[PDB]
C-alpha cells in the first residue's frame, strides 16, 4: 500500500449504465442485462500514470428509490462522485440537480463529473450542447458510452489529476 | 448473533468507512442497512447523535430518522408524531455548535416529517418552526436550514403549494436583511433560503423586496455568491415572464452592477466577472423579448447588449484566463432569434439597430477563437486544449446563426480581411490570424445559399495560395474544403483547384481525420464528375494505405470514400480499379485464413472484413439514395468467409464483422441483392441454429423488408424467418431475461412482418399463440430498450386485426392480457421514459379493437388499488372515460396517460 485510495461514489438513476461502467473497466465484457443494485456494492479500482499508480473505491450505489439503502450514508468520506444519467432519457437528467444537492450536503467541494451514457444509440434525447453543469471548477461533463467503450476513461482521468492536483497525469 | 445495539452499529460504522478490507465494507453495508429498518433504529439513533460520538458516526443517526421517516411513514404511530417531532427540534438546537453536515440530515428529518402531516394533522408547521425557533444566533442559523431544506424536500416527495406558506418565510428573511446587527453567516443563510423558496411558484412581485437586498448584498464578499444565484433563480423561473412589471425594475438594478464587473475585470477577479456575467445573461436569455416588445425602455436593453457584449469580450483567452466568455453565448442566439421574429416594421428597426453590434460580435468572437502564440499554447494543460476545442464547436455553431442574419457583407468581409491579409500586406506572420479567418468560413461554409456565392469562387482560389506551415492552418483548410462539398458538386470546374491539396494532405500521418473525412465528403458530394481523376485517386488511396499511415477508423472513411466514387464509373472500369484495390487483401485473407487461432490474425481478420464492408456501405451503381460488381465480389468471396466462420464459429467479434459485411451490402443495393438471398439465407439459418446472436434476426429483418413483394426470390427468406421465429421461441422459454438484446431484435423483426407483408402470420408453421405471449412478457423487462421493441410490434400488430389477418383478431383471445401490462406500467412499474410507448399501444386499442378495449378496461380497473393504491375509484373511473372516448388522438393519449402515471407515484 505505497499510494493511497480515493473515496469515489457512483450516483445517478435506475438503469443508467453505472453497474455496466464500472464492470467494463473491471473485466472487460458489457453486460446486456440490467440488474438493479440493492444498496451499494464497492469496487476496487486502479490506474497506472506516468507518475505512479492511483487507486479508487468505486462506491457504486443504487438507483432506483425501493432500493436506495444508506443512500445519504454512502456519501461520508467521498474525495469524489462521478453522477451518470442516460443521454436516451429525459427524465434521468432532470434528475441530476437531485443526486448533486445531496451529495453536496455531505461532501462540499469535491470534484464531481457529469457523465452521458449511451451516446452510442441513435437517437439522443439530450444535446450534449443542453448541459450546463461544468460551468464550475471543481465540475465536468464527459459523452461517455460504457458500450461504445467511448471517452472510458476521462472521468477518472479527470478527477485523478484534480485530487493529485497535478494536470500532468496521464493513464499508461 | 448481533442484535442492533448502539455498541453493534458504531462497530459496524467503523468498519465501513475505516476497514481498508472491500468484503468487509460490503458485509457491514448490508448489515447496518438491516439495522437502519429495525425498529431497533428508533432507538439507537438518539444514541449516536450524543455529543459523546464523532460526527460521522452521529450522522448515520441522523440519515436513519430521515429514511424511515420518508420512506416507511405508514410504520410510524400516531402517538409518536408529536413527541418525534419535539425531539427533532430538540436536537437541531443542540447539533447548531455540532456538525453542519448532521444538523442538515436532522432538517431534512424534520422536513419529512413537516410534510408528511402538514396538510391535516401539524396545520401550520412553518408559522410554527418560526415561532418555536424564536427564544441566539445558532437557533437562528437552524431555522434557517430547516426553512431552506423543506422547499427542497417538497420538489422530491412522493404521495397543496407549499408556496402559499412563502408569505410566512419571506418576512422574515426581509427583516433579518435589513437590519444591521446580523452578521454575515445570517445574512448567507438568508440568501440561500431565498433562493431554495424562489425554486417554487412563487410570484415574481412578491419577491421584489429580497431581489433588492440580494443586489445589495453583491458589493459584499461574503455574501456574493449566494446572492448571485438567488438572484438568478428568481429571473430563470417559469412563471418569472408573466410579471413583466418588475422586469422592468430588474434592468436599472443589473445596469448597476457595470463599475463593479470594469473593476473585476481590471483586477482580474474571474469569480466576480463570472457573477455578473451569469446575472446579466439570465435577464437576457429570458426576458429579452418583453424587453424589445417594450420600446420605451429600449435604450436600456441596449446598455444590457452592451454589458453582455462586455463579458463576450474579456480581454485572454476562454479556457485559461476568462471564464465569462462562453456563458453570453446563449444570450446573442436568443436574441437572433427574437429580432428575426417580428413584421419588418418592427424587424427592420431592430435590424438597424442591431446589424453593427451582431458584426462587432463576429469581430469579437473571431478574436476569442484565435489560437495563441505556439510557445503560449504549448503550456496549456490537456484539459484546458480539450475545453478550447469544444468552444470552437459552440462559437461555430453561434457564427453559423449569425451568418443567417447578417448573410451577404459576411461573407464579403471575411473574404476581403482574407485575401487582404494573403496577398496585400506583408505583416508579422501569424498563421494564427490566418486560421481564425478560414475557421470563420469553415463554420458557415455549408449554409451557404445557393443564390450568393461572389465569395466562393474567390476564397477557393486563395486556399492553394496559403501558407501550410501548421498543422492547425492545414486541418482548418482541409476542413473548409469538405464544408464546401456540396458547392463543389455545382461547380466541377472547380474541383480542380482543390482535389490535389486535398490529396497531397492524405499522406501526412498528422492530418489523417480531416484529409480523409474530405476525400470522402467530396466523393459524396461530387460521385458524377470524379470520373477523370478516379484511377488517380485510387493511386494515391491505395499507396497511403499500403503504409501505415491512417488508424482502423479512418481506413474505413477511405472505403467509404473510394465506394462513393467507383458507384459512378462505367461497369468495365469499376471491376479493373476494384480488382486492383481488394485482390491484395482477398489474398491475404486467404493467407489469414490459413492460419492459427491467436489473436494477432484475429486483428487482421476483423481489419479486411471491416474494409469490404465499408466500401460496400459507399458502393451503389444504382443510386437509390450485365451483373453487379458487389455481388460477384460477394460469389467469388462467399467460399472464402465460409472457411473463416468454420474456424471462428465461437468468436463473436469475427461473427459480427461478416454480418456487417452484409448488413452494409444490403442497405446499399435493395432489389440487386437478389442473387445472394439462397446463400445468405443458408448462412443466417446455420449460424442461428448454432450461436443465437441478435445481428443474425437484424439481418432478416431486412431480407423480408427487401424481398417481401418480390415473389420470385422471397420463399428461402420465409423459410429462415421462420426457423429464427422457432429457435428465439425455444430460447425464450429457457432463458426469459437472459438476452433482452435478442428479444429485442425479435420484437423488431416481428414488426418489419406484419408492416411490409401481413399474410406471413397466416403461415400454421409460426405459432402465433407463443409469439403473442412472449411479446407481453417482454413489456416487464428491465432493459427499456427491449419493452420499446415490444410496445413496437404491438402497434403493427393491432392495426392488422380485421386486416386480411384471421390469425390476428384471433389471438385477441388473449387481449385483456396486453391490456393489463399496459395498465400495470402505466400504474409505475415501467419508467416514466417508456409512457409514450404504453400511450401508443392504448391509442391503438381504441382505434382498431374499441368494442373489445372497453370491456376489457372496464373489468381490469375493477380490483380495488390495481395499477397503484394512490388511486380513488373516481379518478379511475375518470381515466376510464377519457380512453373510452372514439376520436382520442395520439397526443391526447399521451397526455392523460402521463398525467394519470402520474397520479399513481407522486
Ligand atoms: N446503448 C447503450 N446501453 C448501455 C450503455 N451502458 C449501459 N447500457 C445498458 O444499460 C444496462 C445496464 O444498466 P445498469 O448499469 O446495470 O443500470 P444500473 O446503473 O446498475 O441501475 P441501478 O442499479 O439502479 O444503479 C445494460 O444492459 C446495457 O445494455 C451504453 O453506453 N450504451
Ligand atoms: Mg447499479
Amino acid at each position: 500500500g505505497e499510494v493511497p485510495t480515493f473515496k469515489l461514489v457512483l450516483v445517478g438513476d435506475g438503469g443508467t449504465g453505472k453497474t455496466t461502467f464500472v464492470k467494463r473497466h473491471l473485466t472487460g465484457e458489457f453486460e446486456k442485462k440490467y440488474i438493479a443494485t440493492i444498496g451499494v456494492e464497492v469496487h476496487p479500482l486502479s490506474f497506472y500514470t506516468n507518475f505512479g499508480e492511483i487507486k479508487f473505491d468505486v462506491w457504486d450505489t443504487a438507483g432506483l428509490e425501493k432500493f436506495g439503502g444508506l443512500r445519504d450514508g454512502y456519501y461520508i468520506n467521498a474525495q469524489c462522485a462521478i453522477i451518470m444519467f442516460d443521454v436516451t432519457s429525459r427524465i434521468t437528467y432532470k434528475n441530476v440537480p437531485n443526486w448533486h444537492r445531496d451529495l453536496v450536503r455531505v461532501c462540499e467541494n469535491i470534484p464531481i463529473v457529469l457523465c452521458g451514457n449511451k451516446v452510442d444509440v441513435k437517437e439522443r434525447k439530450v444535446k450534449a450542447k443542453t448541459i450546463t453543469f461544468h460551468r464550475k471548477k471543481n465540475l465536468q461533463y464527459y459523452d461517455i458510452s460504457a458500450k461504445s467503450n467511448y471517452n472510458f476513461e476521462k472521468p477518472f482521468l479527470w478527477l485523478a489529476r484534480k485530487l493529485a492536483g497535478n494536470p500532468q497525469l496521464e493513464f499508461v | 448473533a448481533l442484535d442492533f445495539t448502539v455498541e453493534n452499529v458504531e462497530k459496524a460504522l467503523h468498519q465501513l468507512y475505516y476497514d481498508p478490507n472491500i468484503e468487509n465494507k460490503n458485509l457491514a453495508q448490508k448489515w447496518l442497512m438491516q439495522a437502519q429498518v429495525s425498529p431497533q433504529a428508533w432507538h439507537f439513533s438518539w444514541q449516536l447523535l450524543q455529543p459523546d460520538k464523532v460526527p460521522e458516526i452521529q450522522y448515520f443517526g441522523a440519515s436513519a430518522l430521515h429514511i424511515k421517516i420518508s420512506r416507511y411513514w405508514s410504520d410510524i404511530p400516531t402517538d409518536q408524531y408529536e413527541s418525534l417531532k419535539a425531539q427533532l427540534f430538540t436536537q437541531i438546537t443542540r447539533f447548531a455548535s455540532g456538525s453542519k453536515i448532521v444538523l442538515t440530515r436532522l432538517c431534512v428529518a424534520l422536513a419529512s416529517l413537516a410534510l408528511s402531516m402538514m396538510p391535516d394533522a401539524w396545520p401550520c408547521a412553518v408559522a410554527d418552526m418560526v415561532r418555536l425557533f424564536q427564544a441566539g444566533q445558532g437557533r437562528c442559523l437552524a431555522l434557517l436550514e430547516l426553512l431552506t431544506v423543506l422547499p427542497e424536500e417538497f420538489q422530491t416527495s412522493r404521495l397543496t403549494s407549499l408556496a402559499v406558506e412563502c408569505g410566512a418565510v419571506f418576512p422574515l428573511l426581509e427583516q433579518l436583511l435589513q437590519q444591521p446587527s446580523s452578521p454575515s453567516c445570517v445574512r448567507q443563510k438568508v440568501l440561500k433560503c431565498f433562493s431554495s423558496w424562489v425554486q417554487l411558484e412563487v410570484p415574481l412581485q412578491d419577491c421584489e423586496a429580497l431581489i433588492q437586498a440580494a443586489f445589495a448584498a453583491l458589493q459584499d464578499s461574503e455574501l456574493f455568491d449566494s446572492s448571485v444565484e438567488a438572484i438568478v433563480n428568481a429571473i430563470s423561473q417559469p412563471d418569472a415572464q408573466r410579471y413583466v412589471n418588475t422586469l422592468l425594475k430588474l434592468i436599472p438594478l443589473v445596469l448597476g452592477l457595470q463599475e463593479q464587473l470594469r473593476q473585476a475585470v481590471q483586477n482580474g477577479d474571474m469569480e466576480t466577472s463570472h457573477g455578473i456575467c451569469r446575472i446579466a445573461v439570465a435577464l437576457g436569455e429570458n426576458h429579452s423579448r418583453a424587453l424589445l416588445d417594450q420600446v420605451e425602455h429600449w435604450q436600456s436593453f441596449l446598455a444590457l447588449v452592451n454589458m453582455i457584449m462586455f463579458c463576450t469580450g474579456i480581454p485572454g483567452h476562454y479556457p485559461v484566463n476568462e471564464t465569462t466568455s462562453s456563458l453570453t453565448l446563449t444570450f446573442w442566439y436568443t436574441l437572433q432569434d427574437d429580432i428575426l421574429s417580428f413584421e419588418a416594421e418592427k424587424q427592420a428597426v431592430y435590424q438597424q439597430v442591431y446589424r453593427p453590434v451582431y458584426f462587432q460580435l463576429v469581430d469579437v468572437l473571431l478574436h476569442k477563437a484565435q489560437f495563441p502564440s505556439d510557445e503560449e499554447y504549448g503550456f496549456w494543460s490537456s484539459d484546458e486544449k480539450e475545453q478550447f476545442r469544444i468552444y470552437r464547436v459552440d462559437i461555430s455553431d453561434t457564427l453559423m446563426y449569425v451568418y443567417e442574419m447578417l448573410g451577404a457583407e459576411l461573407l464579403s468581409n471575411l473574404y476581403d480581411k482574407l485575401g487582404r491579409l494573403l496577398t496585400s500586406s506583408e505583416e508579422p506572420y501569424s498563421w494564427q490570424h490566418t486560421e481564425a479567418l478560414l475557421y470563420g468560413f469553415q463554420s458557415i461554409a455549408e449554409t451557404i445559399d445557393v443564390n450568393y456565392s461572389d465569395v466562393v469562387p474567390g476564397l477557393i482560389g486563395l486556399i492553394p495560395r496559403i501558407s501550410i506551415s501548421n498543422v492547425q492552418l492545414a486541418d482548418t483548410v482541409m476542413f473548409t474544403i469538405g464544408a464546401l462539398s456540396e458547392w463543389l458538386a455545382d461547380h466541377p470546374v472547380m474541383i480542380n483547384s482543390v482535389l490535389p491539396l486535398v490529396l497531397h494532405a492524405l499522406g501526412n500521418p498528422e492530418l489523417s481525420v480531416s484529409s480523409v473525412s474530405t476525400l470522402k465528403k467530396i466523393c459524396r458530394e461530387c460521385k458524377y464528375d470524379l470520373p477523370p481523376y478516379a484511377a488517380n485517386i485510387v493511386a494515391v488511396s491505395q499507396d497511403v494505405l499500403m503504409k501505415q499511415i491512417h488508424k482502423t477508423s479512418q481506413c474505413m472513411w477511405l472505403m467509404q470514400a473510394l465506394g462513393f466514387l467507383l458507384s459512378a464509373l462505367q461497369v468495365e472500369e469499376i471491376l479493373k480499379n476494384l480488382h486492383s484495390l481488394i485482390s491484395p487483401y482477398i489474398q491475404q485473407l486467404e493467407k489469414l485464413a490459413e492460419e492459427i487461432p491467436n489473436p494477432s490474425n484475429k486483428l487482421a481478420i476483423v481489419h479486411i472484413l471491416g474494409l469490404l464492408s465499408n466500401l460496400f456501405t459507399t458502393l451503389d451503381i444504382s443510386h437509390h439514395e450485365g451483373p453487379n460488381p458487389v455481388v460477384v465480389v460477394l460469389q467469388q468471396v462467399f467460399q472464402l468467409i465460409q472457411k473463416v466462420l468454420s474456424k471462428w464459429l465461437n468468436d463473436a467479434q469475427v461473427v459480427e464483422a461478416v454480418c456487417a459485411i452484409f448488413e452494409k451490402s444490403v442497405k446499399t443495393l435493395l432489389d440487386d441483392f437478389a442473387p445472394m438471398v439462397p446463400q445468405l439465407c443458408e448462412m443466417l439459418g446455420r449460424m442461428y441454429s448454432t450461436i443465437p446472436q441478435a445481428s443474425a434476426l437484424d439481418l432478416t429483418r431486412q431480407l423480408v423488408h427487401i424481398f417481401a413483394h418480390e415473389p420470385a426470390h422471397f420463399p428461402p427468406i420465409e423459410a429462415l424467418f421462420l426457423l429464427v421465429t422457432s429457435v428465439t421461441l425455444t430460447l425464450f422459454q429457457q432463458g426469459p431475461r437472459d438476452h433482452p438484446d435478442i428479444v429485442d431484435s425479435f420484437m423488431q423483426l416481428l414488426a418489419q412482418a406484419l408492416k411490409r407483408k401481413p399474410d406471413l402470420f397466416l403461415c400454421e408453421r409460426l405459432d402465433v399463440k407463443a409469439v403473442f405471449q412472449c411479446a407481453v412478457l417482454a413489456l416487464k423487462f428491465p432493459e427499456a430498450p427491449t419493452v420499446k421493441a415490444s410496445c413496437g410490434f404491438f402497434t403493427e400488430l393491432l392495426p392488422r386485426c380485421g386486416e386480411v389477418e384471421s390469425v390476428g383478431k384471433v389471438v385477441q383471445e388473449d387481449g385483456r392480457m396486453l391490456l393489463i401490462a399496459v395498465l400495470e406500467a402505466i400504474g409505475g412499474q415501467a419508467s416514466r421514459s417508456l409512457m409514450d410507448c404504453f400511450a401508443d399501444i392504448l391509442f391503438a386499442l381504441n382505434k382498431h379493437c374499441f368494442s373489445l378495449l372497453s370491456m376489457w378496461i372496464k373489468e381490469a380497473l375493477q380490483p380495488p388499488g390495481f395499477p397503484s393504491a394512490r388511486l380513488s375509484p373516481e379518478q379511475k373511473d375518470t381515466f376510464s372515460q377519457q380512453i373510452l372516448r372514439e376520436r382520442v388522438n395520439k397526443r391526447r393519449v399521451k397526455e392523460m396517460v402521463k398525467e394519470f402515471t402520474l397520479l399513481c407515484r407522486g
